[PDB]
């Protein structure tokens, strides 16, 4: 289950769990047709370390998906 | 992944045996029947594309709102989605047709579901309604095809309709 | 969705970056050229249907079988969505004229056009000729910049089709 | 002296080597000053097995450095076949996938991403791969989650320069040569200053990035046809990257991990500042 | 990601419509009032360092807990982290105003950050204050700077203040 | 688990493609192959009491002082353990043979082999030398390829010890 | 170029690995399977001819308007350039037939066919009709697994062009 | 990347010098002609997918070996590959129209070729071929648009065939 | 080199695209802008000389103390690489203003800036000082748009170096 288990491999101290809704501005199936999505992945749940938090929300924003939550890890 | 035997081998070596005299018959009657689930597989893979499309034009026939502003399969970018997971459960349902067991749909399609599609407020029964569509010509497709030699083949269509309505028990 | 205000915050949140004078100069170009625009977008909406229909009955003549039993532009329904189409079209040209740029054709149109096409035997040299008769009459309707701005959405959307 | 014919003539092992010279082996006979001709300032011959010890000796002694040795029938079979590579097979993963389906993505997604190197079975990420299995993430996350990994990092990273890292992340996570000087530059300042996490994301979460493979589609070979925005020459800097089907990634090598794309090479396609 | 325009596009979408003549003019003095969102947003942009720097010595001013053992903008990490965030904040409001819209505000800084600080153990009501001492000194400089056209920026003024308050609902 | 119509499958579904005539043509080979596989697996399952015995019995011949006190082929645990894990190596062979591919090997028996018998302290010689019987005499249970698939197995399990 | 030999030592050397029993059982299929194959393949081979310009009629006779002056079925190139693309269709099913899988198909026709069919305004309809006509044909000349071969490889191209 | 204001400033700091008032004013007039370029460029964009299509049609009319067997632009393929670099160079000589400087052209990007190609085997001359036509093509836009105002774009055309000539340069 | 012209060209070529209505709205805003940016060009170009001295004076004034034997603002050498330092600070503003962007000042002076600073014991306050002094003398060379554009990048120095 994306109910992190352990660490994730993710090391560092903290993990945060943040879960965002993630375009077809990002993603999108090899397919020919319009930078779409498989339905489910809306928001995607993701575990990272505190050294790599600020980089990966930087990149989320970005590219437009929003983030919708953030908890702790544990 | 398993398939028919590897089915049957996991469920004996839970016994600490070697495979009864019951089971080995059964998968003595599968290779029996290989030539036609072949055929079968092969009517799917054959007509793809059409078997995708004419669930889809039928689809849209039935449920004029998907393809209205506000509808799951308006833009071009989600009626493409729409089409791409069509084939989705058409190849996953075909790949079954194979195996002679459900875990495939069990352990991936059966396994999360509940927090898919219904968490995007995707209606499952419209995705199950395109399912159900893609079983009706696939079916057809199996049942009336390019001089292949004439016999029953009712048992493999049922083991593929089995893999059809899991998807769409699965997905509503 | 890609206007030049949403560009400039992109490439700046990108290098973890307060907007600076290079991307406030670019937003000024978008704010100037906002009246040319709109004006286009002004005509373009209240001189509007009858060129679906224009359009719509070309892909016929050009395309004389579409129009006999047996063929894809027979029936209300067909004529029916093809008029739908090429509104649609339209429709996001109004909105990335108002946008500023053409994220509302990559997004709502051109994201997954061929493959839908493909699926559904629709072919692009219907909505190409659909749209070379819009630009055609376009001619009359603007003039100067808006309808340089007018010509620059009608040829995207050609362009997304070859 | 150049690009060789045919090994040996009693027999021999026929080696081709590159040096740089001094005007002390070649030189014009002109009035005044000794010097080599400006194009030949790197040479190579070829030479048999026995004349090759005197003859570095010579080299080395008159002035010049050696830059190269290897056997010539190395050389001769000439770039690699690029078939299999020049429009690939795309693998993507279906909402809802037979399982097996998920099998195929993640056999492909490891040659991909760590190219063609092994990954031994003690060494496969089986957690992250349960992830993929459930949906719960897609197929970018592994993309992403393998890079961050120690033994991306590992093989990649720890053993070489940054200039080779760089280098190696866009034919993995790209599939594509690095087109210019500023590539490589704006890259190595961002893992200076935000760490090499940031600097892994800055692929993943690119245009380019998603516009190809959107979200579902492992990363696959695309510079060996044509691009957008990609200068002429990082055509031929595909080939200097991918030496063929069994070519990989190795850091196992004698020499180590090194290069490959030669850094005069790339400004050849533009230099400017930052 | 939205803008001011997209916005609008995006509800007459929603309707299966060309832009109401209603839409059209709001918009069109959007388009009016831009100099004055350019200055506004150039305000911002020209002062951010001393923005974070003034709204930071008056919240330790304020709360000397936190720069005590056991506070959370000590040692110099928990300090330049919470430099820093202030920073992230500022920017993403600046970009929020130069749009016209809060969504990237809400997307890409404010969705989560709650549960992140609490998480964190970031005492979130010191956050939301550091938050309302930037919005007093942002709409400071967005009052009064160098030759710039005498005229009204109210307007402004306030919309800048929502993305701040915003901000500081959405952590507090 | 590895099989002939597992392995055509995964390398499909890692395309994201149907299957073609390529992996249908390989799926006959396992179908047509299955009766001389099949048999090999009744000869080896009834047969299996004694072959167990036989190859018990040639790790002790073979390896006299095993069975001395103060060693690994002493008392009914070892000797009764010894059996037992000969008994599982046939058992997955018929396993393999019945189910197109050594994926009930690579799985049950090889994944994780030499570690577990490294901590152990068992030598995979004596394995080898069980094997290397059970080989010999099943040279007149079987013939033609029945013969070569017990073969095929036998050996591919003698090479995953050595 | 896959075909069975092909994809089963890809799938070895990609896991370091010698060909095993689960490897060869699948070779055997394709190889069991030349028969039919190239029986298809030689009367695919004798028939070109005619199997290329009853399809190339069935083009023009299915889209009538093709054969018009400034149309594509037009002048002598036109109509030349056809034959030459159905026989290439016809030309790489035989090279699959003959090879044991769709690799000849894979990477001479269908790696690039819509980037090149959409810049050159050529229709897959007419491909599909030129194709459906073939099949319709070698009905009568083939039969048995034969003939379900020239289907499987005659339908792949069909998706491939859907 | 270079344009041409950044060429100035380079060639200005390699002095160590505050622009030349000779200098400054070449700048002015690039800023004067600045709305020809914008429609220059804007011909070439307008129009890419006819360009390429154009240059196609002619260069296999004129090189009927290239799409025999044998040939560089046979089977679908290698046409799609050679379709495609069209593309990719269309692209950055539009870039450098925008830019008024081949420092996106024959600085960023105009060397490898000639030796690779020829390694390659592939017939620079050709190659050089290709982009004359589509040169041909593109210029033919430049000089007759949709309703543009009436003047002179013979400066931006000779600008613009430079690129063009400069490709075809370095690849033969 | 950050312009508006080089940013948005990064964009397209990123995306692998030609540019678009988009891209040309944004190149338009930095060619309208020219004018003021050019404006402040020429004015801070031909002060420079006093805008300078004026700045390098103001620097001891509100730091007495560097003028004191002993210290940094003592003898010709630090004296001249002051002014210097200055000039070339107002340098790259002029070439910033030319440019349509910071990339001049990104490249020439940011990039490395507080590395440089530290391991020379020049404290960035001085340079602050020198510029906000700049900046109070600019009010009266220039107003209204080139005014806003001088300020612009002198306050981007200020924060570059805060
Ligand atoms: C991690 C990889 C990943 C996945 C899998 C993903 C799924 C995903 N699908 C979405 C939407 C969607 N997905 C669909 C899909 C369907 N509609 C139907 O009727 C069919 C049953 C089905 C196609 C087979 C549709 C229609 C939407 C748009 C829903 C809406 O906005 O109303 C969204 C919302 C964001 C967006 O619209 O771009 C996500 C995040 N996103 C991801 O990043
Ligand atoms: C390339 C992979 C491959 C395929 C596809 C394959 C097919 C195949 N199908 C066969 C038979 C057949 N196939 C069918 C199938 C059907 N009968 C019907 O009436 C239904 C419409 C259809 C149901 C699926 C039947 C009835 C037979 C004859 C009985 C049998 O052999 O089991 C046979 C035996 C020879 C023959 O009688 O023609 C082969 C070899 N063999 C292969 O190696
Ligand atoms: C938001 C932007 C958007 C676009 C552009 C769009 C195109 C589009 N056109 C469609 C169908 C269609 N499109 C046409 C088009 C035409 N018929 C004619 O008489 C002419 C030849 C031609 C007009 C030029 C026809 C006949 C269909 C029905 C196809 C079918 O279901 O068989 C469908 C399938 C769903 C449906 O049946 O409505 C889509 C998604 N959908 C969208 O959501
Ligand atoms: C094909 C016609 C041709 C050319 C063009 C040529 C160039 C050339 N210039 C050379 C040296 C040289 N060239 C220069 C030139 C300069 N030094 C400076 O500081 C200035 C910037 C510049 C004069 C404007 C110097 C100083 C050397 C000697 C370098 C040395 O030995 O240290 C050499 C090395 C051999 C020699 O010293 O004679 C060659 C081959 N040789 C040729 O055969
Ligand atoms: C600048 C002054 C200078 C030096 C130093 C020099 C070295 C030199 N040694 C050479 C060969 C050689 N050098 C050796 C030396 C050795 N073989 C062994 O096994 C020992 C380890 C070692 C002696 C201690 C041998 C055997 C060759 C001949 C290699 C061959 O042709 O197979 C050659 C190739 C040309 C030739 O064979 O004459 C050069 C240039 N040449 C020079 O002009
Ligand atoms: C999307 C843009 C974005 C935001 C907004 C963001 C917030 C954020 N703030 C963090 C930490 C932090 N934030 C603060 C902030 C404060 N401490 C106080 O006492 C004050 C009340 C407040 C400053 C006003 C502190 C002290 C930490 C470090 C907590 C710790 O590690 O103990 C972390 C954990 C990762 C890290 O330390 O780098 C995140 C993700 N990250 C992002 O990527
Ligand atoms: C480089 C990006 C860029 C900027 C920044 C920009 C600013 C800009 N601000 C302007 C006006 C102005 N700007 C303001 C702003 C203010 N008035 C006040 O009293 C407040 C203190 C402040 C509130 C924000 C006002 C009142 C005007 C005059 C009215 C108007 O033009 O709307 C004008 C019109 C010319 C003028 O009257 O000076 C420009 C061009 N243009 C650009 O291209
Ligand atoms: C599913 C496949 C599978 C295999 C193959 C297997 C092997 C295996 N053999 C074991 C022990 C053993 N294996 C033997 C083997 C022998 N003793 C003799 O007399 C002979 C020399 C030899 C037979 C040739 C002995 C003596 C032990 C006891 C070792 C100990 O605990 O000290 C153990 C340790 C757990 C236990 O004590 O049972 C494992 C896991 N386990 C498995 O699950
Ligand atoms: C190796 C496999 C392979 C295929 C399949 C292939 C297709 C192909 N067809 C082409 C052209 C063509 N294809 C046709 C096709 C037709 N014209 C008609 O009368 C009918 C409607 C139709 C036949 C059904 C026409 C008319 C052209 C000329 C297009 C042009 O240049 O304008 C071209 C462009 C190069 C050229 O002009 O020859 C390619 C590459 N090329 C290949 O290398
Ligand atoms: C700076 C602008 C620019 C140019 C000009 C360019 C050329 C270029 N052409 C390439 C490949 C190619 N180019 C062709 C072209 C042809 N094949 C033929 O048979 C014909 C003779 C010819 C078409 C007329 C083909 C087939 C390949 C693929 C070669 C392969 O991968 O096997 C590649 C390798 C990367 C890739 O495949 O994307 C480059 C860099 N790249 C650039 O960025
Ligand atoms: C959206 C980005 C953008 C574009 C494209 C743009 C175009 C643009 N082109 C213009 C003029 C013009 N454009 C041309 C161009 C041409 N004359 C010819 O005869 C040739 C066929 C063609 C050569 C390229 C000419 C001659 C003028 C009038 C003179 C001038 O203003 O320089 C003008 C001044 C107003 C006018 O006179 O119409 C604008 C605003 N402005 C923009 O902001
Ligand atoms: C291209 C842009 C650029 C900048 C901005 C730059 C700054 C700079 N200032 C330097 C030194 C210096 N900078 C100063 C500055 C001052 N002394 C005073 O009287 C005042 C307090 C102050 C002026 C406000 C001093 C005294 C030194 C000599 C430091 C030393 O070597 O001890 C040096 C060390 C190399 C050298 O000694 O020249 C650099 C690189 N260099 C560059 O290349």
């Amino acid at each position: 289950m994306s109910v992190l288990t352990g660490d994730n491999q993710q090391r560092g101290s903290k993990l945060f769990k943040i879960t965002i809704a993630l375009s077809p501005t990002l993603a999108h199936h090899p397919w020919p047709g319009l930078d779409t999505h498989e339905p489910s992945q809306s928001s995607y749940s993701t575990i990272v370390s505190l050294e790599r938090l600020l980089p990966e929300m930087t990149r989320i924003k970005r590219n437009g998906g929003r983030i919708l939550e953030i908890t702790e890890g544990e | 992944m398993q398939d028919a035997f590897t089915k049957a081998i996991v469920a004996a070596d839970l016994r600490g045996s070697f495979l009864s005299e019951q089971e080995l018959n059964q998968l003595t009657n599968l290779v029996k029947e290989s030539n036609k689930r072949l055929d079968a597989v092969n009517a799917i893979t054959g007509n793809a594309a059409e078997i995708i499309s004419d669930a889809a034009h039928k689809l849209f026939a039935e449920q004029t709102d998907l393809i209205r502003p506000g509808g799951n399969a308006y833009p071009n970018r989600r009626m493409a989605a729409c089409l791409r997971d069509m084939e989705i459960i058409l190849r996953y349902v075909s790949y079954a047709l194979l195996a002679g067991d459900a875990s495939v749909l069990e352990d991936r399609c059966l396994n999360g579901l509940k927090e898919t599609y219904v968490a995007l407020g995707t209606p499952t029964r419209s995705v199950a309604r395109a399912v159900q569509l893609m079983k009706e010509t696939a079916i057809g497709y199996v049942n009336s095809p390019s001089g292949v030699t004439r016999g029953d083949c009712s048992a493999l269509v049922n083991e593929a309709a089995t893999y059809f309505d899991k998807a769409a028990a699965s997905i509503a | 969705m890609k206007t030049v205000i949403t560009e400039v915050i992109a490439s700046a949140d990108s290098q973890g970056r307060f907007l600076n004078n290079t991307e406030l100069q670019a937003a000024n170009g978008r704010f100037q050229r906002a009246t040319a625009s709109m004006e286009a977008a002004r005509a373009l909406t209240s001189n509007a249907d009858s060129l679906v229909k224009g359009a719509v009955q070309e892909v016929y003549n050009k395309f004389p079988y579409l129009t006999q039993p047996g063929q894809m532009g027979y029936g209300d329904t067909n004529q029916a969505k093809c008029a739908r189409d090429i509104s649609h079209y339209l429709r996001f040209i109004t909105y990335s004229l108002v946008a500023g740029g053409t994220g509302p054709l990559d997004d709502y149109i051109v994201a997954g056009l061929r493959e839908v096409n493909r699926t559904f035997n629709l072919s692009p040299s219907w909505y190409i000729e659909a749209l070379k008769h819009i630009k055609g009459k376009v001619g009359s309707q603007l003039s100067g910049q808006p309808l340089t701005e007018a010509n620059a959405y009608i040829d995207y959307c050609i362009n997304a089709l070859s | 002296m150049n690009v060789l014919t045919t090994s040996s003539q009693r027999g021999g092992k026929l080696f081709k080597v590159t040096m740089t010279l001094s005007p002390a082996l070649s030189h014009h006979p002109w009035p005044s000053l000794d010097t080599y001709e400006p194009s030949q300032n790197s040479y190579s011959v070829v030479v048999p097995l026995d004349r090759l010890l005197a003859e570095m000796t010579y080299i080395k002694n008159k002035g010049g450095r050696v830059l190269d040795i290897s056997p010539a029938d190395l050389e001769a079979l000439g770039p690699p076949d690029i078939s299999s590579v020049a429009i690939p097979l795309k693998v993507e993963l279906w909402a809802k996938a037979d399982v097996s389906d998920v099998q195929a993505a993640i056999v492909a997604a490891y040659k991909q991403i760590f190219g063609n190197t092994y990954v031994l079975e003690s060494e496969r990420l089986t957690s992250a791969e349960s992830l993929l299995r459930n949906g719960s993430i897609s197929v970018r996350e592994f993309v992403r989650l393998l890079a961050k990994s120690e033994l991306y990092k590992e093989r990649f990273f720890f053993c070489t320069s940054n200039n080779r890292f760089t280098e190696l992340n866009f034919k993995h996570f790209l599939g594509r040569a690095p087109y210019n000087q500023s590539e490589i530059a704006a890259h190595l300042d961002r893992y200076q200053t935000f760490g090499y996490d940031a600097e892994i994301d800055s692929y993943i979460d690119s245009d380019e990035y998603i516009q190809a493979f959107g979200e579902n589609v492992v990363p696959y070979y695309r510079g060996f046809k044509s691009q957008s925005g990609q200068t002429v020459e990082s055509f031929n800097r595909m080939f200097k990257l991918y030496r063929g089907d069994a070519g990989s990634d190795t850091n196992l090598n004698l020499q180590g991990q090194k290069r490959r794309v030669d850094p005069k090479n790339l400004l050849r396609s533009g230099r400017g500042i930052v």
